[PDB]
Order: structure tokens, then C-alpha cells, then sequence
């Protein structure tokens, strides 16, 4: 009756509650997303950085 | 009333109460990761100017050296 | 008369808070002079200036009924600017006064005498400014009520209240108070 | 393993090596002596004592900046700094603040506002000198602030914000609440968020006046629409009609109902205690 | 009566789905992380190596040089 | 009447739900504090070996030249 | 003043070193230290809070690199210049930005050119209020993310060029790019749970050109993956619909009305509901 | 503006001088002059559209370049290559990345072989559609990333393979698979709640051998990770098992619907269950 | 070709050269090349799948790198054949990652040693179970890290070490760990939510001595931290201690039945309340 | 015989899987023959053979109630060992047998002549091998019934029946076999 009005209320509370949540977590995964591929690329370019740095230790060296 | 009354009320506080706990985790969250995401941006710059860099460096010294 | 910068303060002590008036510091105005304060270019209001012996220099105290009407915030620079009242086109003659009680605590079913009580009026408002709107707090027999401006007879927009003017009130809707005297209709 | 005696014992042969190799001055010289130093402070890390390492480093630092050395000055600076950070906090403030001048010279902003943050903390958990660490916060926020750092910048504004409103300077607190929340409203990501901070504004607000809070409440309404519609909004109008007849009875009945559903941190149940007995009176 | 009644009975399955697809959501976001961080780890291993090569070669140059 | 059961035990199941969620909430929370503090670690590595090699890199060209 | 004046005081004296020195040399370790001493003195303005002389200076530096022959640093201090005349006068970070992509985009880099292109794009929209050119740099910039297959970044350009020509009235460009968007981002098991979005958004575009394309293209989405006949945004939409049929316009604000409590409503969406209702 | 008519212009004058200048050579510097203007053509043409003659001018310079003893290079624009051409002609791209996988693998770097492997995959499978070369690579790829203890990449390329054999017919491989991970996710704190979905798959396939097989899988699974007790799946499969006992498809498909409703199947669980089910 | 046949025989092929090469030129330039042979063998091999003959060839380069000046590359030469005899023979992966660490604390970088601790510790769990020298391990690795300012991975460690030592029935150590963990949690913004969980865990502990330690300890959390009261374990505390202040036995198992019933629990919390259990029915 | 290793199949043909004999392959042994199929350690089962043509040497198939009893999966590694009976103490007399209905479907109420069916086991499976614990299948006049050895008297695990075997059937579980006839208790 009444009571199933609180209740009826705390029901609509909840639903909302829950929407806000599944929005939050929807932007959350796509944030997650570009953050990876960014982190390949940094990955990548390091690779190629340390042995072209190795290359040059070994020409001057075997130059001196 | 009774078992009813009871398991509603109390059932239907407990939800409630979970809820909001959920709703201030994700929100830290999201912060978290946006400040995380500038840390990656300012990193991968400068990453590039070392890669630039190190090129350049390398190319002409050999050049000169070998010229010399 | 030219306009100076002036910021709200807090009006000191209860009896200028029912004494109608903004309050002053002594080294710059006395009692009964006329200003108009803006506080934008869409919405200003006159009223008359008192002095008190707290008021710092530089700062103009309202009560809480001057606040709530002329939506002031406490801090809040205004500029104020003395103004110079007709008195042969604007003097009212009669006006008319909507009364409400202001403390909720005791409402009563007594007669209230609405002649004297507008007797009394001219013997603490007179010499004052009213515009149509305004809101105000009557003490009679330790009662306080609430006014508000309803009519004003010579139609004007502002006017200088003179001594034998002729106040009349009219119970608030929603209220159960008994009105009983000249002042009604 | 060894125990602090062998590793201190190690330690002091180094520093006499060093020492007397100074002594003796001449690059070769200093620069071994300096690799000495270094070498000894690692050891004495790794013996657990704290402050002959702090003494090493510093004594290396000095030499790297009396010879035509600056980046590696500053590195032996900030890793002195770390060592004092448990021996000596005043030693660890001057070190960190050469290091800081240091680096700002040639343009490394975003270093220095780290370094800064980290005085701050210092400033804040040891010792009480909440002044030093408000100007502290200011400085690193405006060196964020200079490299549209903007998501880096207003966890320092915040932190100010809320040490300035501990104090009573109220208007420094409510003024960088609104900005940030009026910045955050806009972006997508953090809207759900802002509704916190126009909350924590207007009790600021109600400190010093009713009135005032009545009219902030209703500009930020007007201004943003969601907030008319949360919990916080309706205990602050709940507040604001109870309060002005003077009846505490509902004043601590709305607090307490809203404090069932959620439990509030200290910040805020100090500012309802002072905003009861200043003005409800 | 039935009108208050199918009201429950609806506003519970509502509240079912929307729980089952938040769970969804948070199983693939921890997968996801706990791959970001492997990557972290291996990207910061050659960083550290990266950097230590650099100042050997770099103290050897000079002082080779500086000998002649 | 009996329909109303199902109330219990639809709640009953929203409840276990909603615990399981939250559990897998804190872990990430924890997961991603780690993964800030390595961030934090690899800016400063990148730092230091840009300044490095730009000072190295003036050295030997003005040496040269 | 304290910090203030003598930093630029010392700017100052930087500055006339500089230009003593170019005229002594008008060799080569002439210029260098003048360029040197040039970014010191810009680093120097930067501490002092007066950007417009700091992008003077850095603007001086590049073009002292640039008559060298050296280009990345010139590109470098380009950028900067444009970063901090991004404070008061947002055309010469519009021109600095320019010179600084054409420079990054020559060497074959074309990762960086995007994020100046997005960077001049943000500065034209918030700043100059055009939208024209703001499409054209994102499109630009789309273009060249989707060249090195980071889709991500180009799925989240195409987006914001969508909603803003959506805006403009030209609505067939918006319509491909969320078909396109929509469709694409179905397929992986990740984004699955948003697809329904788009399609709707592409829906509303159709609507606004005639009731019977709106429901072709209900019809064709509903079909294509069965998920969008989900009751929540379908049945608004088809309750619309038929608002529209009958010439009934309570019944349509009605309907908007009770989506909206449950839900709140963004300026677009609010914009384009308006303009359904209207037509009728 | 953009027009590609000076980009191809000039792109083809580049390359018209580069073969002049290769073609003198019949003393090293003149191939190293040659390869960096090759390199520049291509990086002309990519920004033209033009794509094949962007793969073309990188495989020249490629070429030229592995010439030398240099090969660190070759590797680099052959990949370039193959990224170009996965445009037009896929063909072309397996066989320039398979080129570069040897490369690398003889160098000693096995965790960037892998990728390439992971690359060439996803072609295989998207444009060529065959799924042997698919599983071949995906399965050698799982191997080199095991090989260095990467444990999530593997398990994720290990699901694939698992999936396309059974997908095939070939359910001991799957079967084993999916065991294997399940298993090796049960011991980990973050991945303990997904656990539960490999077994559930495990146990389709151990019905498509025999009902027998499948129930006393199910009750092994059971006992092993009590958790896996209460779950949707574990009721379903009782269900189901006691439909196909006693040959009742109604029930059968009452369930399959009931399941379908809350939760909506997958194309693979729904070809499965629909093989299942006319089994009997 | 895929064939491991030819690769591991090329691979055979190529190290005996290297040895050959290597046993002529001791008749320092010629030993780089015998560096780099070696190293392509080992590749070769581990490629072959003989693990084993991999991690020989890397200790021997990472040998050959030791005469000649150079340890940065005989630290990486011994992690990686540590990694490689992983699979095989566990101790000489012990020992080899045991030198490595030795030469990267000596050179002054700390955290790679802390992470070359936990994979020590790790495999000495996984595969000749000694616990005393997981916990050894556990507790170098985060005294490091704290060392290091890095707050976060010495928890961590310390919250495994503290594990293994309640397993071990050295209660006293584990409840401090937890107790030191709890107070950092509750001076956080974000693992707030979590740090009643770590005084939960440390409370049975005291159960395990005494009763009465129990009941004052829990007391001592309530005042320290209100949060904890309303929280399902502080309630679940005060009815197993009740039931076994009463002796009833049946109680206490119908509580604990109940509880399980709403959610499951770890092997290490189930074993715990078996020992409680086991000390109560001695009363009755 | 010797214990060697086998594969679980499926039966070939119905008639053979309701024979309750395990089907075998013709190159490998004769009917009649006893196996003590070992599995686990401590699980070893006794199965009567029975040749048929068809199906790959290497291989035992079973009917879905041996493969439900012993635990077995298509694909798994069993053992299969030759036994000898004892003539002297496994010879089977009597033996007890519960027995209920098959298919829910076809419960009915008629009468069930408790000895007209003894007869007919006798007929069936005389001179075969039967242990303890055993389930199978009994084909009543179009009747479909589940079989369960409980008991057996000359106790023995596992015996040789013969035809003095008069099994008492009971119905047990709430069954609503109608059981008339004096062959029960």
C-alpha cells in the first residue's frame, strides 16, 4: 500500500542508480582502449631506440 | 507483514547501500586513469625527440668520422 | 549626488533593524536624507539613510527584510548616489498595506485595532519613502507583522509619506486574523 | 648477511680514500673522489644508517658543482633529499629547494613542480606549517597550469582550496571551488563528479551568511540543472528553511538522516558544527 | 491492485539485465588492464637498459677522447 | 501470493550480484594504483637519458668543430 | 614586482647581447650562441607571466635555426611559440601551428601532424567561433590517424566531425559517418554494448529528412543485428513515429516528456526533438 | 589544399632520378643517395593515395639497402611494405612480413616475431578466408610469446586456435585447450571470475562426442572448483542433460529459449547447441 | 624450416666451432667474436627447444664476459640464463639469478633486485616448497622497496610474507604486518573500502591465542575505526565470540554454516575457523 | 588375459547391447570367456564376452548401462584381464535383484506374475557371469525395466549363475509396480 509506495520509490532510486553506473563504466572501457594503443606505440619506438644505440657503440669503438 | 515487510525493508537498504559504495569507486576511477593518460602523453614526446635525436647524431658523426 | 562605491554590511543592534532605514557611518550623512543605491543597471532602489554610532566608514548595513527584497549579498559593492524628492506631485495621500502576523508562533483570533495601528504608523514611519513591493516589519503591543506595499494614492512610483496620511490594511490569504478598525477595505 | 659493522667499515675506508685523494689536488682526482663518494653512500644505503649517506651525497653534489657540472649536481641533490627524507626533515627542505632552483633554470618546469608537491608533503605531515604548504601547492599548481597540464592542475587548487577553508579565508576557498567545478561541468568524462564541489561551495558560503547561501544555491540551480535534482541540494534547502526559526531539534534530525545513508569524512562535520552554533543561535 | 502488482514484476527484470551486462563490462576491463601492465613492465625493462648502455658508451667516448 | 517468493528470490540473487560486483571493483582499484606508480617511474628514466644524450651529443660536435 | 622585475630586467639585457651579437657576426658559433641565449631568454619571460614577448623570442630562435641549416629544431621551437601565443592572440599559434605541421609532415611523420591539426582545430572552435575550418582540420586529421590504422583516434575525429556537420544542417555526411562508426564498432566484443547508440543518432538524421526514411531505416538497423530492439530506445522511437503519423502533437510531448524524467536529455538531442515536433 | 597532381608529379621526378642515379653505379655513397630518395618517394606517395607505389618504392629501397651489409634496415622497410600494401593486393604483404619475421627471428628477438605472426594471421583469416594458415600462425605465435613467460598473450592466442578447431571438428584440441587455461586462470586473483565460462565451454564440446562423456566431465569440473556448482551454465548443462536422456526435444528447447532470454547467444554457442540438438 | 632436426644439429655445428675458435685464440679481439658465436648458439638452441643446452651456452658467455671488464652484460647474460634453465633444473636457476642480483646491488640499482627476489621466492613455492626461505626472500624484496619510497609493491610483499607466517603458526609477526597495512589503508582516499578487510584477518589471529585478546582487540578497531562496525565481519566476530563464550559448539558451527552460505570462502579463512573450532570443542 | 590396454567403444548393434554381453572382437578371444576389467587400482569389474562380427580388433564396446556402472568414457584407457571362476565357492544359487521401471512414460497398474518372469532370466543369461552391484536392463513383455544385484546367495562379490536361481523381486522408492504372484519378499 503506502509502505508499497516507499517501496515502489526505492525501486525507481535503484534503477537510476544503476543507469548512472553502466554510463560511467561504458566511457571507462573506451578510455582503457586508446590508453593501449598508445602504450604499443611507445613499446615499438623503444625497440628500435636501444639498438640503434648499440650499433653506434660498436662502429666508434672498433674505430678507437 | 513479517517475513515480506522485513526482507523488503531491510533487503532493499542493503541494495541501496551498495549502490552508492559503487558509484564513489568509479568515480575515483575515472579521475585515476585521466591523470594517467596525460603521463602517457607526455611520454611518448619525449620519446620521439630522443629517437630524432640519436638518428641525426649517429648519421652525420659516421659521415664526418669516415670523411676524416 | 555624483555616486560613490559602497559595500553592504550588517545592520547593528535590533532597534535600528526595526527603525527602518540603511544605516550610515556619522562622518558622512545624517537622518531623513534621500539616495538611490544601484547595484545594476536594470534594478535600483531608494531609501532613506540613518546614522549609528558602530557603522565602519565606506559600508552601508541593511536588515534582513532590505536583503531579501533587494536580493543583496552581505560583502557585495553597490553604489549609492543622494537623490532629491518632488514634494508638491509625489506626496502620498493615502496608500494601501497588505498585513500578515511575521512570527508564526502564536496566531490568534483577537480584534486588532486597525485605526490606532495606523496611527501608529505615522508616529514611527513618518518622513520615510515607500515604493510599491516593498516589504517591511510593524511592532505594535510587542506584535511584529509583515507589510507589503500594495497602493499608493497622491498613482506614483516613489513618494515622502507626510504626517496625515491615511494607512489601510487587509488581511493576507490564508490567515486567520481578525481585522477590526478604519483601516480596511 | 655481513651486518652493519663490515658495510660501515667499507664504507669509512672508502671516505678516507676519497678524502685523501683530495687532499692531494687534478680532473682525475676529483672525479675518482666523487665516484668514491658515490660508491661509499650505496654502501651506507645498504648498511640502513641514514644520515652518512646524506652527508656523501651532499659532499658529492658540492663536487660536481664546483666543477663545471649542473644535471648531475642536481641528481645527487634530490637522492640526498630521499635520504634525509627519514633522518632530518630541515636538511631534506634545503636540499630538495637547491635542487628545485637548479632545475628551473633551464626550463625542466614540470621536475620542479614535482619537487615542490614533495616539500609540501613534507611541510604538511611533519611539521605543522600549514602557510608553507599552502604556497607550496600554489606554486607547483601554476607550473602545472603553465603547460595546460589542466588535468594535473586542480588536484593542487583543490588541495589549497580546502586548507585556505580550515583556516576561514572563505572567499579563496569558494572562489576555486565554483572555477573548477564550472571547468569540470563541461567536460563529459568528469561532469558526474562536479556535483560535489557546488555543494561544498555553498556550505562555505552559508558560513558567513544565511542569505548569501540562499542566493548561491539558487544561482548554481540556475546555472547547472542536474544539481536540483541530488541528495545534497535537498538537505541544503532542508537546512536553509530550518535554520530560520531558530529550531535546532530539525537542524540535527536532518544531519543525522542524512548522515545514516552515508557517513561524512571530518572536513564536513566540522563545518556543520561550526555553521549550527555560529548561526542557529 | 494487479496494476501495483506487474509493476514489481517489472521493475525487477529491468534491474537483473542491467546488473548482468555491468558484470560483462567490469570481467573484460580487468582483462584488459592486467595486459596493460605486462607491456608496462617489459616497456620500463628496456628503458632502464636503454639508459645504462647510453651513459657507459657516452663516459667511454669521453675519456677516450679526452686521452686521444 | 507465491509469486511474491519470486520477489524474495529475484532480490535475494540482486543482492549476490551487486556483492560479486563491488569485490571485482576494489581489485581493479588496487591494480591500477600499481600501474600509476610504474608511470611515474618511467617518466623519469625517459628524463634523465634525453638530458644525457643532448649534452653528450653538443660535447662532441663543439670538440669537433 | 621582486621576481618580476629583475626577470625582466635580465630578459632584457638577454635580448641585447642577442642582437649585438647578430650584428657583430651578419661566424657560425655567432649564431648559435645568439640562438642559445635567445631560448634562455624566453624560458626567462615564461617565469615573469608575460607570454607575448616569450613567443616573440622563440619565434626569433626558429627562424635563427631555420636560416641554419637545421629543421627539427626549428620545428621545436615553432611549436612552442605557437603553445605560448596560444594566451593572447590565437592567429599567430594558428600560423606557428601551420609552419611547425608542414615542417613534421615533410620528414614523413605523420603521427604528430594529427595532434597539431586537433590542437588548431580546439583553438579555431573555442576561440574564433567558425566551425567550417574545424571540420576541415578534424577531417585532416582523421585521414591521417586512420593512414597508420590507429582506429580509435579516428573513429573519435569522425565523431566530432559528424555531430558538428549534423549541426549545420548537412545531414547525409552525418548520416554515412555514424552508419560507418556504428557498424564497425558491433563487431568487436568490447564496444558492443554502445553500437546502440549511434545507430539511434543516425536515426534521428533520417527523421528530420521524411517519416518514411526514418522508418526504412529503423526497419534496416532492427534487421542488421537484432540487439537494437531492445524496448528502450526503439520503443520511443516508434512511439514517435506514429505520434507523427496522426497529426497528434500532445501524445509527442507526452512521450519526450516521460523519456526525459526517467533520463535527462542533452542540448542535441533536445535540438533535434525540437525541430521534429515542429515540422509535424 | 591537397591535390594529388604535384604529389604525383613530384613523387615520379624522385623516382625517375633515383633509377638514373642507381643506374651510373655499374664509391658506396651513390646506393646510400639512392635509397634515401626512394624512401622519400614512397613517403610522396603514401601522401598521394596512392598506395602500390608506395609498397613498390619501399620493397626498391629495401632491397637496395639489405644490398649492404646493413640488414637492421631492410627489416624496417619491409615492414613499411607490408603495412602499404595491405591495402590492394594482400598477397604481396604475407610475403614482404614473412620476409621481415625471418630477420628478426634470426636476430635473436623473439617477442617483436611474434606480432608480425599475429599480423599476418589476421589477413589470412579476413581476406584470404582460410582457416588452416590461421591456426598455424596463431599457434606458433602462442608458442614464442610462452617462450618468454607472457603468459596472457599466449592464453589469449591459445583461445583462438582453441576456438577455430572446434569450429572444425577437431574437438580434443579444443577440449584440451580450454581445460588447460581454465585451469591455469583458477590460481589467479583477478582473473578467478571469468574461469568459470572456458569450463562451461569444455563441456559443449564433450557433449558433441557423447552425453556420457559430458556428464561425468561436468561432475569432474564440479568437484574441482566448487564455485563452478552455482553458476547459470552448470544448471543449463543438468538441464539439458536430462532433456537428452530421455528424448524430449520440447524441454530441450524450452530451456535453450528460457537461457536466450535473459542473456543473448553467441553465433558459436548457438551453432553448437543447434548441432546438439539434432543429434537427437 | 620448421625441422629441429637440422637447427638443433646447426646449432651443434656452430657452438663446436665457437669452441674450437675459442681454444685457438687462448694459443681479447677474438674473444668479443667468441662472445657473439656463443650467444647466437644459445639463440639457436633455444629456439631448438633443448633448454638446457641454452642456459649452458649463456653461463658460458656470461663467463666470458666476466675475465674481460664488463658485468652490465654478464648480469644480463645470467638472468637470461636463469630464465632459460627455469624449465629444467631449478637450482642452477637459483644460483644464477642469485649472481645477478649480487652484480646489480653492487653497481647501486635496487628495484631490479627486488623483482629478481620475488621471482626467487616464486619458484621456490611453486617447486621445492621451503617456506622459510620464500618468506626470507619476501621480506628482502620489500625491505628494498620501502627503501625505495615505493609504497605500494613493499605492502604487497609484506601482506604475502605475513600470510605465510600465520600458515606457519608465528602468529604474533602476522598481526602487526596487518595491523601497520590497515592504518596506511585508512589514510587513503581509494583502498579505504578494503582496509577493513586486513583487521578482519588479523582479529582471528588473536582468536587463535586467546579469547579475551580477541574480544580487547576488537574493541581497540571499533574505537580506532567506526566504519568497521556496521561491516557483516565485526558482527560475525561478536557472534562467534558470544558462542564460544557459552560453549555451545552448535551455535557456533550453525553461524559460521550461515555465512559460508551467503558467500564462499579461501582455503587459508576455512582452515582458521576449523582451528578455532577444533580449541572451543575442547571447552565443551 | 594378460592385462594389456584397451578402448572403450560403442555397442554395435541394439540386440547385442541388451545381450548384457560385452561385445569383443572375433580375432581376440571366444564367448563365454570372463574378464576382470581393471580400471583404477581399486576398480576392477567382471564382464562376460561375446564376439560379433564387425567392429576394430583392440577395442571393447558396452551398452550404455555397463558404461554408466563402471564409470567409462569413449577414448579412455582400460586393462582387460582374463578371470577363472571357483567353481566351488562362486557357483551362483539364489540371487536378490531389486527392480523398478525404466521409462516414467509407461507406468501402468496391471498385474505382474512375479514367477512367470523368474523363468525367463534363467533363459536369458544361464551359465554367465553376474556380480554384485551390477545394473541392467530386463525386457518384461513389452516392459522395460531397471535391474539392480543387491544380493546374492549360494555372500559372494561376484558368482557364475546356473539355473536354481529363484529371485525374489521387490519394488522399492515409491514404485507403483502392481506385484502380484508368490515369487516376492
Amino acid at each position: 500500500d503506502q509502505l508499497a509506495d516507499e517501496s515502489l520509490e526505492s525501486t525507481r532510486r535503484m534503477l537510476q542508480l544503476v543507469e548512472e553506473s553502466k554510463d560511467a563504466g561504458i566511457r571507462t572501457l573506451v578510455m582503457l582502449d586508446e590508453q593501449g594503443e598508445q602504450l604499443e606505440r611507445i613499446e615499438e619506438g623503444m625497440d628500435q631506440i636501444n639498438k640503434d644505440m648499440k650499433e653506434a657503440e660498436k662502429n666508434l669503438t672498433d674505430l678507437g | 507483514a513479517l517475513s515480506e515487510i522485513e526482507t523488503r525493508h531491510s533487503e532493499i537498504i542493503k541494495l541501496e547501500n551498495s549502490i552508492r559504495e559503487l558509484h564513489d569507486m568509479f568515480m575515483d576511477m575515472a579521475m585515476l586513469v585521466e591523470s594517467q593518460g596525460e603521463m602517457i602523453d607526455r611520454i611518448e614526446y619525449n620519446v620521439e625527440h630522443a629517437v630524432d635525436y640519436v638518428e641525426r647524431a649517429v648519421s652525420d658523426t659516421k659521415k664526418a668520422v669516415k670523411y676524416q | 549626488m555624483a555616486g560613490r562605491s559602497m559595500q553592504a554590511a550588517r545592520c547593528p543592534t535590533d532597534e535600528l533593524s526595526l527603525s527602518n532605514c540603511a544605516v550610515v557611518s556619522e562622518k558622512d550623512y545624517q537622518s531623513g536624507q534621500h539616495v538611490i543605491v544601484r547595484t545594476s543597471p536594470n534594478h535600483k532602489y531608494i531609501f532613506t539613510l540613518r546614522t549609528h554610532p558602530s557603522v565602519v566608514p565606506g559600508s552601508v548595513a541593511f536588515s534582513l527584510p532590505q536583503r531579501k527584497w533587494a536580493g543583496l549579498s552581505i560583502g557585495q559593492e553597490i553604489e549609492v548616489a543622494l537623490y532629491s524628492f518632488d514634494k508638491a506631485k509625489q506626496c502620498i495621500g493615502t496608500m494601501t498595506i497588505e498585513i500578515d502576523f511575521l512570527q508564526k508562533k502564536n496566531i490568534d483570533s483577537n480584534p486588532y485595532d486597525t485605526d490606532k495601528m495606523a496611527a501608529e504608523f505615522i508616529q514611527q514611519f513618518n518622513n520615510q519613502a515607500f515604493s510599491v513591493g516593498q516589504q517591511l516589519v510593524f511592532s505594535f503591543n510587542d506584535k511584529l507583522f509583515g507589510l507589503l506595499v500594495k497602493d499608493i494614492e497622491a498613482k506614483i512610483e516613489v513618494g515622502l509619506v507626510v504626517g496625515n496620511s491615511q494607512v489601510a490594511f487587509e488581511k493576507a490569504e490564508n490567515s486567520s486574523l481578525n481585522l477590526i478598525g478604519k483601516a480596511k477595505t | 648477511g655481513m651486518d652493519t659493522s663490515g658495510k660501515q667499515a667499507e664504507a669509512m675506508a672508502l671516505l678516507a680514500e676519497a678524502e685523501r685523494k683530495v687532499k692531494n689536488s687534478g680532473s682525475s682526482k676529483i672525479e675518482e673522489a666523487c665516484e668514491i663518494y658515490a660508491r661509499a653512500a650505496n654502501m651506507f644505503k645498504m648498511a640502513k644508517n641514514w644520515s652518512a649517506a646524506g652527508n656523501a651525497f651532499c659532499q658529492a653534489a658540492q663536487l660536481h658543482l664546483q666543477l663545471q657540472s649542473k644535471h648531475d649536481a642536481a641528481t645527487c641533490f634530490v637522492d640526498a633529499g630521499n635520504a634525509f627524507k627519514k633522518a632530518d626533515p630541515q636538511e631534506a627542505i634545503n636540499c630538495l629547494m637547491r635542487a628545485i632552483e637548479i632545475y628551473t633554470d633551464m626550463g625542466r618546469f614540470t621536475i620542479a613542480a614535482k619537487h615542490h608537491i614533495s616539500i609540501a608533503e613534507i611541510y604538511e605531515t611533519e611539521l605543522v606549517d600549514v602557510e608553507k604548504a599552502i604556497a607550496h601547492y600554489e606554486q607547483s599548481a601554476d607550473y602545472y597550469k603553465g603547460e595546460e597540464s589542466n588535468s594535473s592542475a586542480n588536484k593542487c587548487l583543490l588541495k589549497v582550496a580546502g586548507y585556505a577553508a580550515q583556516l576561514e579565508q572563505y572567499q579563496k576557498a569558494i572562489d576555486i571551488y565554483e572555477q573548477v567545478g564550472t571547468s569540470a561541468m563541461d567536460s563529459p568524462l568528469l561532469k558526474y563528479s562536479a556535483k560535489d564541489y557546488f555543494f561544498k561551495a555553498a556550505l562555505c558560503h552559508f558560513c558567513i551568511d544565511m542569505l548569501n547561501a540562499k542566493l548561491a544555491v539558487q544561482k548554481y540551480e540556475e546555472l547547472f540543472p542536474a544539481f536540483s535534482d541530488s541528495r545534497e541540494c535537498k538537505l541544503m534547502k532542508k537546512l536553509l528553511e530550518a535554520h530560520e526559526e531558530q529550531n535546532v531539534d530539525s537542524y540535527t534530525e536532518s544531519v543525522k538522516e542524512y548522515d545514516s545513508i552515508s557517513r561524512l569524512d571530518q572536513w564536513l562535520t566540522t563545518m556543520l558544527l561550526r555553521i549550527k552554533k555560529t548561526i542557529q543561535g
